[PDB]
């Protein structure tokens, strides 16, 4: 009654549409309540209580909540598309002016949020929004949660599989922000070379081996912890002499030493969204 | 610390809050909590119970700012409570969703969805603070406990 749908978008299922009192164009999330598959309507009110308190210009915003029918309608911010429809747009191909603005943008949402105690949890470029003036939004808190109150363990079944860092495929119980900028690490790899996700694992074995054969086998030295995780196994140690250039050849060397802090095996040796945004990648003065 | 006593200091706290209710036993509260978390481990929708100390913290943080004194019939209270326990699922449980069946004891599905957005409307702002500032969720804990 107060939104004319004008195309799906995608999928709940989402709708661009025409709010029929101002004319403004949104996007509408239709989450059904009479379940059929039960569980949808509980990751919504997740979702609902976390963008309520999670207003920043890279973070998708949530404008109101709708009930009528047997439907929750979501009403967000209207982006023009995600970055994987940009990646397919472009050749996968990216200016290096638009790598660094990008990751920018996905490094302040991000640092918003683990400083208002949010993990998002399902960092992929499906969930980056992409406005044709160059703003890019972290979208989708469906998997996200707060964090702080002391819990035996959090669901290791977080982040889909390409996105999932080392101590999670080692399935450690607990794990910190870092969940994130280890994704945001897998996503700046896929902006710095031709859009193609940089660990494409078929099970979480195969995973492992593809990130520590670009980047080492973690030793006793460097993850003390490592060999007492719930599900750890040995892997071969491969040398950590293994060249980035290939892999990331939008970036220099300033790029590449952002990227080793964000691919940092070690959960605590991670750089953060806060650290990351001072790294000199993004100082006036950046080769 | 225990579970057992904070869900003791819940059902204390909801029959001295709701004084309309001159039938309503302590022990009513703790029967439809611990009916829920165990219809949804037996049903496989949760690997382990939901019930620890810090969620009867939050789930009190959540009832003790939502329900009435004016609560006028038990039914109502089982009804308000369940919306509390569902929130409290949906925002701190280790499962991405939870199905609605074990927390719906109305006919009017339309009235439990209305109460789910109205306690976020009031509650969503206190539900993260409570998870951020270790201070409030002592202070919350404390305030639990001195309820019995
Ligand atoms: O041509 C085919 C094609 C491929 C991609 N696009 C496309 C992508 C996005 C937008 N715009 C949009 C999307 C939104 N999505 C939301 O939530 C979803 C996020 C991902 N996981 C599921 C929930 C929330 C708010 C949104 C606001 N704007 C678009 F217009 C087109 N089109
Ligand atoms: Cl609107
Ligand atoms: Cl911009
Ligand atoms: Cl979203
Ligand atoms: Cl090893
Ligand atoms: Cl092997
Ligand atoms: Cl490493
Ligand atoms: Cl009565």
């Amino acid at each position: 009654q107060k939104y004319e749908k004008l195309e799906k978008i995608g999928e709940g299922t989402v709708f661009k549409a025409k709010n029929r009192e101002t004319h403004e164009i949104v996007a509408l999330k239709r989450v059904r309540l009479d379940d059929d598959d039960e569980g949808v309507p509980s990751s919504a009110l997740r979702e609902i209580c976390l963008l309520k308190e999670l207003k920043h210009k890279n973070i998708v915003r949530l404008h109101d909540v709708l009930h009528s029918d047997k439907k929750l309608t979501l009403v967000f911010e209207f982006c023009d598309q995600d970055l994987k429809k940009y990646f397919d747009s472009c050749n996968g191909d990216l200016d290096p002016e638009i790598v660094k603005s990008f990751l920018f943008q996905l490094l302040k949402g991000l640092g918003f949020c683990h400083s208002r105690n949010v993990l998002h949890r399902d960092l992929k470029p499906q969930n980056l929004l992409i406005n044709r003036n160059g703003e890019l939004k972290l979208a989708d808190f469906g998997l996200a949660r707060a964090f702080g109150i002391p819990v035996r363990c959090y669901s290791a079944e977080v982040v889909t599989l390409w996105y999932r860092p080392p101590d999670v495929l080692f399935g450690a119980k607990l794990y910190s922000t870092s969940i994130d900028m280890w994704s945001a690490g897998c996503i700046f790899a896929e902006l710095a070379n031709a859009g193609r996700p940089l660990f494409p694992g078929n099970d979480v074995d195969d995973q492992l081996k593809r990130i520590f054969r670009l980047l080492g086998t973690p030793t006793e030295e460097q993850w003390p912890s490592m060999t007492k995780l719930p599900d750890y196994k040995p892997y071969p140690m491969y040398p950590a002499t293994t060249s980035l250039v290939n892999v990331v050849p939008k970036l220099n060397a300033t790029g590449r030493d952002l990227l080793q802090n964000l691919l940092k095996c070690n959960p605590v040796q991670r750089i953060s969204a806060e650290e990351a945004l001072q790294h000199p990648y993004f100082s006036d003065f950046c080769p | 610390a225990s579970t057992s006593e904070l869900l003791r200091c819940l059902g204390e706290f909801l029959c001295r809050r709701c004084y309309r209710l001159k039938h309503l036993s302590p022990t009513d509260p703790v029967l439809w909590l611990r009916s829920v978390d165990r219809s949804l481990l037996l049903q496989g929708w949760q690997d382990q119970g939901f019930i620890t100390p810090a969620n009867v913290v939050f789930l009190y943080m959540l009832c003790r700012d939502v329900i009435s004194s004016e609560v006028g019939s038990d039914h109502e209270l089982q009804a308000v409570l369940l919306t509390c326990l569902y929130l409290s699922y949906s925002y701190m449980g280790n499962e991405i969703s939870y199905p609605l069946k074990p927390f719906l004891v109305e006919s009017c599905k339309e009235a439990f969805w209305d109460r789910c957005l109205s306690v976020i409307n009031l509650m969503s702002s206190k539900m993260l603070q409570i998870n951020a500032d270790p201070h409030y969720f002592t202070q919350v804990f404390s305030d639990l406990k001195n309820e019995s």
